[PDB]
């Protein structure tokens, strides 16, 4: 039904700048409000901003200041955050979320529900280092179920990196498992879906926004 | 003269939210006081206007829409929520302005046998429009093969009872619920309030 | 309502109700809204306005406010239930949305899951590129704490281990990888290269040979 979904972000360089969007599905834009919450690694949830359509009212944390500006298109139904003058404390996954419609009680005290709507986010890493493209690499099928074929994916900053396999229909137990960190710092990640061994052809679809790399593999026996 | 306002909430029988009723009030002067300063509401929420201040504002009509809900499902009435009642059976405009008020109707609407007449709808192509009514009986065809009319296998009807009794918990028990929208179009205001 | 505060961690028994308390001042007038945090996934609101809950979250999952003092409720707790759990208010003083430091739910006695290991040999591509990785890939163990050690021709190798941290899957068992770099010559010099899984003083060996 309602669908929030995400784009920009990326690599931004120090006291760099950088805008997100949030376009929306299924609702009607103008009478919600609509916020940006932010999660730093391995830290907890905090609030960015928060736009309401009627007044234009604008909110925004005490720790951006004069740095990020809150933006909305209600014909649009989409979200703008502009970040400027980036720090490290900035690098989080950044989610913007739709907020329940705030009503009075029978007393008349205004009473706001929250957030019903996240989306999946997008992360902003702060580094002064370059973007390093991946390197897809097929993993040979398994020898024990018998059953379970692979694609490596090698060597990438920053991250996220989007795994695919085929068209992406294919749900039958795909495993994307976590990256590593290298004393490089560059990234490594490995997929593994579990496939018939009585068996058609499997491409893994690997796409790397941040180096505007997108590889897609046919693994073979 | 004065609005019917007594007559939505005090009225003998209450309908179903597949066949949820509505009633136009207009061209009479509302005292809101009642609903506001009474405590037998469990559920009051006015979107877009302070129940304080409904007796200043003039409007230029006002619907009443009552039906019978279980209590887990009140929630669902609110704009922007997802669930059988609010996709198939009442959907409140994202755009909403009026109030939500809802109350227990275990005394009243429960038998020891219990009261299977209140129906909502379990299945439909299409989520409801807002204020979009369906009171079709017609049986959901879940495959390719026609129903003829009859139930059957893929084949179902479209309509459930809810189970009221007693004994059964505060969400499980039945509610009723109505929900007035004031309406200002480009025309004569014909609802006011004492003021 | 500018400061929620809640508990780092609370810890239940499988069968049991669990509560987590969020506390500020006139809390209650405004809303506590909570959320269930589950590792690699976005928030999911879990109960809003103090008490009403979400389409599609389980029953079990209740909420209450007393003043300032506001509790999340689960009346049976599951294994999927464990996440990190926030709680929200807003201030009209401030016009801030206010976030808790969140709860860690762990739920005690847990089944026992046993690792379940595969390895891949390195690419012919990759050793026609010239450098190779050796993948081993853990899955589906509990709890998750692992021990990895690779073996080279049956002799202990340590040079060019790279072991993630053990990360929470949906299975909701806790998945690792270990990558071993090794060059073509190495791989061609030693027969046998293999990954050795240690879960809960159980060895689980996968053996690959060129
Ligand atoms: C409905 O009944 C109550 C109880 O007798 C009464 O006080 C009220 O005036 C009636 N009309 C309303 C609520 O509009």
């Amino acid at each position: 039904e309602v669908q929030l979904v995400e784009s920009g972000g990326g690599l931004v360089k120090p006291g760099g700048s950088l805008r997100l969007s949030c376009a929306a599905s299924g609702f009607t834009f103008s009478p919600y409000s609509m916020n940006w919450v932010r999660q730093a690694p391995g830290k907890g949830l905090e609030w960015v901003s928060s736009i309401r359509s009627s007044g234009n009212y604008i909110s925004y944390a005490d720790s951006v200041k004069g740095r990020f500006t809150i933006s909305r298109d209600n014909a649009k139904n989409s979200l703008y955050l502009q970040m400027n003058s980036l720090r490290a404390e900035d690098m989080a996954v950044y989610y913007c979320a739709r907020a329940g419609r705030d009503y009075y009680d029978r007393s008349g005290y205004q009473r706001f529900p929250g957030f019903d709507y996240w989306g999946q986010g997008t992360l902003v890493t702060v580094s002064s280092a370059s973007t390093k493209g991946p390197s897809v690499f097929p993993l040979a099928p398994s020898s024990g179920g018998t059953a379970a074929l692979g694609c490596l994916v090698k060597d990438y900053f920053p991250e996220p990196v989007t795994v695919s396999w085929n068209s992406g229909a294919l749900t039958s137990g795909v495993h994307t498992f976590p990256a590593v960190l290298q004393s490089s710092g560059l990234y490594s990640l490995s997929s593994v879906v579990t496939v018939p061994s009585s068996s058609q052809t499997y491409i893994c679809n690997v796409n790397h926004k941040p180096s505007n790399t997108k590889v897609d593999k046919r693994v073979e026996p | 003269n004065l609005c019917p306002f007594g007559e939505v909430f005090n009225a003998t029988r209450f309908a179903s939210v597949y066949a949820w009723n509505r009633k136009r009030i207009s061209n009479c002067v509302a005292d809101y006081s009642v609903l506001y300063n009474s405590a037998s509401f469990s559920t009051f929420k006015c979107y877009g206007v302070s129940p304080t201040k409904l007796n200043d504002l003039c409007f230029t009509n006002v619907y009443a829409d009552s039906f019978v809900i279980r209590g887990d499902e009140v929630r669902q009435i609110a704009p922007g929520q997802t669930g059988k009642i609010a996709d198939y059976n009442y959907k409140l405009p994202d755009d909403f302005t009026g109030c939500v008020i809802a109350w227990n109707s275990n005394n009243l609407d429960s038998k020891v046998g219990g009261n299977y007449n209140y129906l909502y709808r379990l299945f439909r192509k299409s989520n409801l429009k807002p204020f979009e009514r369906d009171i079709s009986t017609e049986i959901y065809q879940a495959g390719s093969t026609p129903c003829n009319g009859v139930e059957g296998f893929n084949c179902y009807f479209p309509l459930q009872s809810y189970g009221f009794q007693p004994t059964n918990g505060v969400g499980y028990q039945p509610y009723r619920v109505v929900v007035l929208s004031f309406e200002l179009l480009h025309a004569p205001a014909t609802v006011c309030g004492p003021k | 309502q500018s400061a929620l505060t809640q508990p780092p961690s609370v810890s239940v028994a499988p069968g049991q109700t669990a509560r987590i308390t969020c506390g500020g001042n006139n809390i209650g007038s405004k809303g506590v809204q909570w959320y269930q945090q589950k590792p690699g996934q976005a928030p999911v609101l879990v109960v809003y306005d103090d008490s009403d809950r979400p389409s599609g979250i389980p029953e079990r999952f209740s909420g209450s406010n007393s003043g300032n003092t506001a509790t999340l409720t689960i009346s049976r707790v599951e294994a999927g239930d464990e996440a990190d759990y926030y709680c929200q208010v807003w201030d009209s003083s401030s016009d801030h949305w206010v976030f808790g430091g969140g709860t860690k739910l762990t739920v005690l006695g847990q089944p026992k899951a046993a690792p379940s290991v595969t390895l891949f040999p390195p690419s012919s591509e990759e050793l026609q590129a010239n450098k190779a990785t050796l993948v081993c890939l853990i899955s589906d163990f509990y709890p998750g704490a692992v021990t990895v050690a690779w073996k080279a021709d049956s002799s202990p190798v340590k040079a060019g281990v790279e072991t993630t941290t053990p990360s929470k899957q949906s299975n909701n068992k806790y998945a690792a990888s270990s990558y071993l770099s090794l060059t073509p010559e190495q791989w061609k010099s030693h027969r046998s290269y293999s990954c050795q899984v240690t879960h809960e003083g159980s060895t689980v060996e996968k053996t690959v040979a060129p």
